[PDB]
RNA sequence: AAACCUGCAUUAAAAAUUUCGGUUGGGGCGACCUCGGAGCAGAACCCAACCUC
RNA sequence: CAUCACCUCUAGCAUCACCAGUAUUAGAGGCACCGCCUGC
RNA sequence: CACACCCAAUUGGACCAAUCUAUCACCCUAUAGAAGAACUAAUGUUAGUAUAAGUAACAUGAAAACAUUCUCCUCCGCAUAAGC
RNA sequence: GCUAAACCUAGCCCCAAACCCACUCCACCUUACUACCAGACAACCUUAGCCAAACCAUUUACCCAAAUAAAGUAUAGGCGAUAGAAAUUGAAACCUGGCGCAAUAGAUAUAGUACCGCAAGGGAAAGAUGAAAAAUUAUAACCAAGCAUAAUAUAGCAAGGACUAACCCCUAUACCUUCUGCAUAAUGAAUUAACUAGAAAUAACUUUGCAAGGAGAGCCAAAGCUAAGACCCCCGAAACCAGACGAGCUACCUAAGAACAGCUAAAAGAGCACACCCGUCUAUGUAGCAAAAUAGUGGGAAGAUUUAUAGGUAGAGGCGACAAACCUACCGAGCCUGGUGAUAGCUGGUUGUCCAAGAUAGAAUCUUAGUUCAACUUUAAAUUUGCCCACAGAACCCUCUAAAUCCCCUUGUAAAUUU
């Protein structure tokens, strides 16, 4: 039950 | 030396071709469109077998609405027409009920005739000789 | 491949492993069959039969002392000192058809082979040559050229 | 083949910068599970099988082998007329267009290979008759070989160069087993 | 761009087809 | 990207014969990357599809969407290069041939969202052709009657034959 | 097994197999019995004298210590006074 | 998509140029010339890859062991790597045994 | 004289590496793992695990 | 959990913490004020 | 009438697309050699575009000569520091 | 007919050859790119571990200066996995080449730039007319999915057999993968284009050469030897170690500062109650304003308080009023790089056509999710019996008792055994 996060992924600004 | 498949456009053409009359997304997505085509080949090759079955129930269809308007039935008929050594088969008696109806009237006639010379024979005991038109002609 | 399993992924288990069993190479007991191999002597065999095979079509001559030397100038014999070859035993096979006046050195010889060359009015002789001077025997022509 | 290398060389999944570095953590995020930016499966990657070059495809045929497609190479020209036999290479003139008509005039055919002795004693007519032309090769008798002879429809050899092959070639059907290179002395090497 | 004749000249003879299809002559 | 409207306006028929009909002109107009959808765009160009020059204006002036000034506009200058440069008699006279909406040249943003989440949001830009044509709009296909109903019906039990036999 | 070494590229021999069978060169391996010094006390003479003889190995034994060692151990040797010298050839072998 | 519309330049091959006319010159070198040459000492190209052939672990092995002390040093911690996995791929991976 | 340092031993402290063999729904408590015989395959051979003794 | 209060344990001493300190001190701990009762 | 032409894993064959090379060939082929040599599938990689969907969601106090004025809110404001 | 689609260079890869670069002025170790004052600070020290041994604990290859050979030999080694010489032998060595790539390829590179991160570090995307742009009257036609042109008419894996005819009639339980068996409501796939997965030894076989000899030193040989052809994949962990980078968030500390109305009270870790700090309850929100917020209601608010600035403690650790809290939005052990293409008996995937043969005895095992051997199956070869089966024959017991089985000449048949 041990809390897992999983940080979003910010895509590269170029696109 | 790096390949790289140059001519992969023909090899999708050779199966879209048998999609084109498709409806929705299989007839144009390729991916969609195989799982279609096999199957539809797969159906042809069955179908086969169905087109003969189905054939011959249609023409017994034929054969007994034609018989009933002599007040007669397909097991009669039939029946009756091998014991007299005509070897017609479902096709061609279909045909003579659609196109030949006074030859189909012949048949069934002659079917019935042949009917009952066999209830003739049922009731004696043998001694009695054989109907006229169930006589056999013997091949040697 | 098949299906799944160490096959499939190529993790296949080494030659000899048994699954976890005493391997079958393993569980047998060790025997000097083997031991000190590398430092036993070899000699090839030169029987009668080859011998008189060699006089006959002239690559080997009676009429010149013959040694090892010569044995292998009428490729008669191959010699590997680098294999702990040591010479050639002279072998009893097809004495009764050997019939050559020769003076022959070998470096073994059977009692039987030794009597059929005398029988005929030979000499046979036998001489020890060392690994080194054996490669010089066999191959004077490469030894000549390392200016020693 | 023996004496192609092949430079072609591609990099691995380890020889591809970067990519150590796992881009998104094992489970969570919803897309498809990688371990590096630089696998085969990924744009920019490494290649799975992939040349490993520089590689050599070096081997080499029994001699008697390789002397034995000489002979062959040789039998096959004259049971064709495609091989015809010269006493030397002079020519008249150094003109290159004297020998392409001397050629068409005989029906030699659209290549001739011009086969001779040795490399210092070819003849200057004939050296730069052929050094301005194409299809008409000048070569010692040591350069001889099937690839060139099969190349070329014509193939022409002088008495010597004759000579000098049935010397060579007949060696190798009655030798010895070598005992050692044949380029160290012998009692009869060379002839 | 795939090095290689004999599949770029195999579909010209297509789009030839097609041009046909689109523009009869006459 | 692909310009064939353009193109389709230069060509040139050869002279007709004195006994051939009149050709009617046929006007070829369009105007490109258009900050609109072509789906928003598309019921503007369905409702002025088939009908006349001066009845097209009417409707777009009142509708209350943006693509119905912008309609207008390419009208407008369509109406005025009919007579300028193709040689028509009467502006009035055109009618609404073809008229459709064409996906254009888009961009991609980014539309930021919550827990750091985000979209990727395009600027879509659309194209509008129109197609004239001189002459009174054809008149509207009469809805089919019982008449026409039962002609078709009788048609297709006399087309039908004995199947699967001879 | 190395099929390829470190250094030279060759393949290598395993030596827990020269240290225990021998190889005779018609194909046949030659090996001891398991535990023909273990607890002799306690076994028949008739158990013990099957267990101090050598005897062969069979179609998969022999093949398997064949991919087992190099080109080495399968050469022809041809040792002075050698036990094993005449086993190194088969008689009268028909298929 | 992914064919080309128009067709390639045309390939011409000069079938009779210096190195087509003269391949395969003097690859009897050795028989015809009393075995003073040898035809492997014919081959140009790295020089260890002069009349040797071997599998991929081959070629890298005896590549590090005659050039490795001239190989730069990303190179070399290359070749180091490739040799540590082909070690293991070959003696430990694969179908038989 | 004594110390420091060094080498080698001896305790202690604090740490270092490594592992949790199987079978019995689970846990507890116990049993079990090899060999021989029987219920145990009625009549060549083999074969019923678990289980019962 | 910490907490005054209580209690246990360790330490007789200096030039970078403790400390520019010295057992009425310092450190390592238990318990949780006080008040009553109790062990010894 | 024709006939090798309906099994998993595996095994034995006969053919073969494209590419490069040798030699041919010269509206795209032949015989060989060689290899980064063939994708309806790995929550595959990149890119394009659909679906959900023109949906969720987002925004501008009022009149007016656009001078101005009115209504309402103000838990804000101005400055320094830091940062930019 | 839109979106688009096509293109050929830029450059690169592998070799050969040859041993490379860095003072124009000014600035640059202090807070680098900062003209201009008493310093004394100084460098050097076995790698480890993953992995293999089907665990692991000794051990486990890593150019050390000549290709070949000796030789995978002597030796070493839980004498296991594996590691491994030397004496000795002894060759060529002509840069300007390519059966290397051609914009998802080839270096990451148009650039270590944009951008991301406090930092170490990570790391892109893309270009395309023509001789002439001082011709733009351009650079025709045709091609993915997606659309438009052109919404829909009973009924059903969307097709097939058909039919005069779209449908109507009849027939038909999507594909892959994983299991004894998937229409399965088990796994995977919106779709298109491109990219993406079988690398090698001994032996044997096949086809040439030569032959008691073979081979271009070394090696094998009781018909061998030499050469060629022909067999051994892809993605994915949690981890471990080494060296760096981080306390601008947070935990605690150091330095020197700041803040706390009013009222009741009293020289209070007092009360009420703003600023401020905290986050009790409820509701909203749940890709939200927000990767933790909003509104209301609450605890503290002169103190063990709150807070700005700079400094310190760094991962075998720090710090902690212990919550296994926190140490830059995944801390039971940070992050980055390297070892590393770590390993996975586990999951998933594994790409042209056609034909052929082809399924269920077991044993051992830190073993039952695996492997080894046997059995079965396949191919090639050799040989002669193989199957079916007439009698005869195969135990007494504890008293008796089944279908049968083994063996097996004929005969019917064509297989069986061995390599
Ligand atoms: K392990
Ligand atoms: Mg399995
Ligand atoms: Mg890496
Ligand atoms: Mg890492
Ligand atoms: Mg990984
Ligand atoms: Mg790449
Ligand atoms: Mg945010
Ligand atoms: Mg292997
Ligand atoms: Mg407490
Ligand atoms: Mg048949
Ligand atoms: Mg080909
Ligand atoms: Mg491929
Ligand atoms: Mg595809
Ligand atoms: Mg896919
Ligand atoms: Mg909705
Ligand atoms: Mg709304
Ligand atoms: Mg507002
Ligand atoms: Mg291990
Ligand atoms: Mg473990
Ligand atoms: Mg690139
Ligand atoms: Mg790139
Ligand atoms: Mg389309
Ligand atoms: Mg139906
Ligand atoms: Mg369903
Ligand atoms: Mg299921
Ligand atoms: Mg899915
Ligand atoms: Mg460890
Ligand atoms: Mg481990
Ligand atoms: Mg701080
Ligand atoms: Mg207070
Ligand atoms: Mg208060
Ligand atoms: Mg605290
Ligand atoms: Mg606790
Ligand atoms: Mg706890
Ligand atoms: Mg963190
Ligand atoms: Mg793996
Ligand atoms: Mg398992
Ligand atoms: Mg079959």
């Amino acid at each position: 039950t041990k809390k897992r996060f999983t940080p979003p992924i910010y895509q590269p600004k170029f696109k | 030396l790096r390949n790289r498949v140059t001519d992969r456009y023909f090899r999708i053409q050779e199966v879209l071709k048998h999609a084109r009359h498709f409806r929705g997304r299989k007839n144009r997505c390729y991916r969609l469109a195989v799982r279609t085509v096999i199957r539809a080949f797969v159906k042809c090759t069955k179908a086969r077998y169905l087109k003969k079955k189905n054939m011959r129930t249609l023409w017994i269809n034929r054969i007994t609405a034609a018989s009933q308007e002599h007040g007669l039935k397909y097991p009669a008929l039939i029946g009756n027409l091998v014991k007299c050594q005509v070897e017609l088969n479902r096709k061609v008696l279909a045909d003579l009920a659609i196109y030949e109806p006074k030859t189909f009237k012949s048949l069934a006639a002659l079917a019935s005739r042949r009917r009952h010379e066999g209830f003739a024979a049922a009731l004696g005991d043998g001694k009695e000789p054989e109907g006229i038109f169930s006589r056999v002609v013997q091949y040697h | 491949r098949g299906h799944k399993g160490e096959r499939q992924r190529g993790t296949r288990p080494r030659l000899g492993f048994e699954g976890g069993q005493t391997p079958f190479y393993i569980r047998i007991p060790k025997y000097g069959f083997n031991e000190g191999h590398s430092f036993r002597r070899q000699y090839k065999p030169l029987s009668l039969n080859r011998l008189q095979y060699l006089i006959d079509l002239g690559r080997v001559d009676p009429s010149q002392p013959i040694d090892l030397t010569q044995l292998v100038n009428g490729r008669g014999v191959t010699i590997q000192p680098l294999k702990r070859d040591y010479g050639v035993q002279l072998v009893e096979e097809g004495a009764d058809t050997f019939t050559a006046k020769v003076n022959i050195e070998v470096q073994l010889a059977s009692e039987l082979a030794i009597a059929a060359i005398e029988k005929n009015g030979g000499v046979v002789t036998t001489a020890f040559y060392d690994p080194r001077s054996l490669d010089i025997v066999c191959k004077p022509v490469p030894f000549f050229l390392r200016g020693q | 083949n023996f004496k192609r290398i092949s430079y072609a060389k591609t990099k691995t999944r380890a020889e591809v910068r970067g990519g150590g570095r796992k881009p998104w953590p094992q489970k969570g995020t919803g897309r498809a599970r990688h371990g590096s930016i630089r696998s085969p499966l990924w744009r920019g990657g490494g290649v799975a099988h992939g040349p490993r070059g520089p590689t050599s495809y070096y081997y080499m045929l029994p001699m008697k082998v390789r002397a034995l497609g000489l002979k062959v190479a040789l039998t096959v020209k004259l049971a064709q007329d495609d091989l015809h036999i010269m006493d030397s290479l002079e020519l008249p003139t150094g003109d290159p267009q004297y020998l392409t008509e001397l050629a068409h005039y005989r029906r030699w055919g659209d290549s001739v290979l011009l086969v001779d002795l040795t490399h210092e004693e070819m003849p200057q007519s004939i050296v730069e008759a052929t050094s301005r032309l194409k299809t008409f090769n000048l070569i010692p008798a040591v350069g001889l070989n099937v690839h060139s002879m099969l190349k070329h429809q014509t193939l022409v050899l002088t008495l010597p160069t004759v000579a000098f092959l049935e010397d060579k070639l007949l060696w190798q059907d009655s030798r010895y087993r070598p005992l050692y290179p044949f380029s160290l002395p012998y009692s009869d090497f060379p002839r | 761009v795939k090095k290689g004749f004999r599949a770029a000249f195999r579909f010209q003879k297509e789009l030839e087809r097609q041009r046909l299809l689109r523009c009869p002559p006459p | 990207i692909s310009r064939k409207w353009e193109k389709k306006n230069k060509i040139v028929y050869p002279p007709q014969l004195p006994g051939e009909p009149r050709r009617p002109a046929e006007i070829y107009h369009c105007r490109r990357q258009i900050k609109y959808s072509k789906d928003k765009m598309w019921y503007l160009a369905k409702l002025i599809r088939g009908m006349s020059i001066d009845q097209a204006l009417a409707q777009l002036e009142f509708n209350d969407k943006k693509g119905a000034k912008i309609i207008k506009e390419v009208l407008l200058e369509a109406q005025d290069m009919a007579v300028r440069d193709h040689n028509v008699e009467f502006r009035s006279n055109l009618y609404i041939a073809e008229s459709t909406s064409g996906r254009g040249q888009c961009l991609k943003r980014i539309r930021y969202h919550g827990r750091g989440r985000f979209g990727i949001m395009e600027k879509v830009y659309c194209h509008y052709f129109v197609k004239l044509v001189e002459g009174p709009p054809p008149p509207p296909e009469p809805p089919k009657t019982a008449v026409a109903h039962a002609k078709e019906y009788i048609q297709q039990l006399r087309s039908r034959t004995i199947v699967h036999t001879l | 097994l190395t099929y390829f070494s470190a250094r030279k590229g060759k393949r290598k021999t395993v030596k827990a197999v020269i240290d225990r069978f021998l190889r005779l060169h018609c194909g046949l391996w030659v090996r001891r019995k398991a535990g023909y010094k273990k607890k002799l006390w306690k076994k028949t003479p008739a158990r013990k004298k099957r267990l101090r003889e050598f005897v062969f190995c069979n179609k998969t034994q022999s093949k398997l210590l064949d991919k087992m060692t190099t080109s080495f151990w399968k050469r022809r040797n041809w040792y002075v006074d050698d036990p094993y010298q005449k086993y190194h050839d088969r008689t009268n072998l028909k298929v | 998509i992914g064919i080309r519309l128009t067709l390639p330049p045309p390939k011409v091959v000069d079938r009779w140029n210096e190195k087509r006319a003269m391949f395969g010159v003097y690859d009897n070198i050795g028989i015809l010339g009393n075995f003073e040459k040898h035809p492997k000492e014919l081959i140009r190209g790295p020089i260890w890859l002069r009349g040797w052939k071997g599998n991929e672990l081959q070629r890298c092995i005896r590549k590090r062991k005659m050039v490795g002390s001239r190989m730069f040093a990303d190179d070399l911690h290359n070749l180091n790597k490739r040799i540590r996995y082909l070690y293991k791929h070959f003696n430990r991976h694969g179908k038989f045994r």
